[PDB]
């Protein structure tokens, strides 16, 4: 895109201040209209762009997210009632407990039983 | 006993945007002990090129598998993977001022709002019916029999309350509180809960009177980006920029299909069937080819959805 200096310079006949600022602000939008229509057709069928904006794929990622998240909740709710952060404070003094707790969380995220956690002891 | 907490992995720089998950998955699926693939946000400065992490079972070795993919290409570009080593410094430090009476109380106020927003936004659980927001709000109370008497620096109570919110925010929503950042893709990435930021050691000096207010103004100003909704433009500007009407552009599909070969003889190229007038071809497309009329509406909404967003992807 060409800046305000350049567009005014290419109109040396009907040279008004009121008309110049209107036509440049119209040109701005006239150009940015083109860029969006170019960009849409440029990245039309790409999965990242499809997923963010296309109704069918937008619905899928929400369902995929909710299901993966609900499983991450179950882990927190398991760590609560198991009490993996029963005596745990987010402090550098209690750093080794956090790292062990996170590893215990990841195992539950994958879906391992209490027998799987025994290696951390 | 299984070591499921450990998982070794590959890393790939400069993956193309036309490449999807599906076809990276199929490339790595026929290896043994394959788990999952995770791609990052495509950055505009590199022409929207992604960064991938293929994660494996920790038993099966990575260095041979990285070599077996070392000079392989997908779609229209060459991958050249590298071995992604494990995370070094997990439990990181921040300011020691955060272990304070007034500051923890505000951290609990913020953490409540974060969960209130994120729960509603993600569509888990109009007051929030999450148990840790009800059950914790019951606590943080003085309870005394003052009526019966009338007639006759750390605060670990609040910190132990804060930890339950912060650990929920970190574990459930992948939100590192003390760093003030999300890990959005994290659940697919090799390490499911890597970096976590934690309260500092001590505050050496006397805790300054305005410095507690200054910390919160810096801290809350950084948290405000994390709560922000997708910035939709004004319904003028969306229409000006070029919002397509659904019913209008559906009419454009029907008429442009309904071609004329002669006098009272109309064909459409969505079947190969000729009719006696322009009215007969309209009822043919609506009734028999209901799949296409939705397909137009969907791709109109697809283009609209892009225009709706103010903070879009574009070339710098």
């Amino acid at each position: 895109m060409k800046t305000f200096k350049e567009f005014l310079l290419s109109l040396d006949d009907s040279v008004d201040e009121t008309e110049a600022v209107k036509r440049y602000n119209d040109y701005k939008l006239d150009f940015r209209r083109q860029q969006m229509q170019d960009f849409f057709l440029a990245h039309k069928d790409e999965e990242w762009f499809r997923s963010k904006y296309h109704p069918d794929e937008v619905g899928k990622r929400r369902q995929e997210a909710r299901g993966a998240l609900q499983n991450r909740l179950r882990v927190f709710l398991s760590l609560m009632e198991t009490g993996w952060f029963d005596n745990l404070l987010l402090d550098i003094d209690k750093a080794d407990a956090i790292v062990k707790m996170l590893d215990a969380a990841v195992i539950k995220m994958e879906g391992g039983t209490e027998n799987d956690l025994r290696i951390l002891e | 006993p299984r070591p499921l907490h450990k998982t070794c992995s590959l890393f790939m720089r400069n993956i193309a945007p036309n490449i999807s998950r599906a076809e990276i998955i199929s490339l790595c699926k026929r290896y043994p002990g394959f788990m999952r693939v995770a791609l990052s946000e495509p950055q505009p400065e590199r022409r929207f090129f992604r960064r991938g992490w293929v994660t494996f079972d920790r038993s099966v070795n990575i260095k041979e598998i990285c070599w077996n993919l070392q000079n392989i290409r997908l779609r229209e570009c060459e991958l050249s993977p590298g071995v992604n080593r494990d995370l070094t410094r997990r439990v990181r430090n921040i300011n020691g001022i955060t272990q304070h009476k007034q500051i923890v109380r505000n951290d609990i106020k913020l953490a409540a709002k974060l969960i209130h927003t994120l729960d509603d936004r993600t569509q888990l659980w109009l007051p929030s019916q999450n148990p840790i927001l009800k059950n914790i709000t019951d606590y943080l109370i003085e309870e005394v029999s003052a009526e019966e008497e009338e007639l006759l620096e750390r605060d670990e109570k609040l910190i132990k309350v804060l930890d339950k919110l912060l650990l929920y925010l970190r574990i459930v929503h992948s939100l590192d509180y003390y760093n003030t950042c999300e890990y959005p893709n994290e659940d697919e990435m090799p390490n499911r809960c890597g970096i976590i930021h934690v309260r500092g050691p001590m505050p050496p000096n006397r805790i300054s009177h305005g410095e507690v207010l200054e910390w919160q103004k810096t801290f809350e100003e950084k948290l405000t980006p994390l709560l922000s909704v997708r910035e939709s433009l004004s319904e003028e500007e969306a229409q000006k920029m070029g919002r397509k009407d659904p019913e209008q552009e559906v009419e454009k599909f029907v008429t442009s299909n309904t071609q004329e070969l002669g006098k009272d003889k109309w064909l459409c190229p969505l079947s190969g069937k000729k009719f006696k007038g322009p009215e007969f071809v309209r009822k043919h497309i609506f009734n028999k080819h209901a799949e296409k009329i939705e397909e137009v509406k969907k791709e109109v909404a697809f283009f609209n959805n892009f225009l709706t967003d103010a903070k879009r992807p574009a070339l710098p």
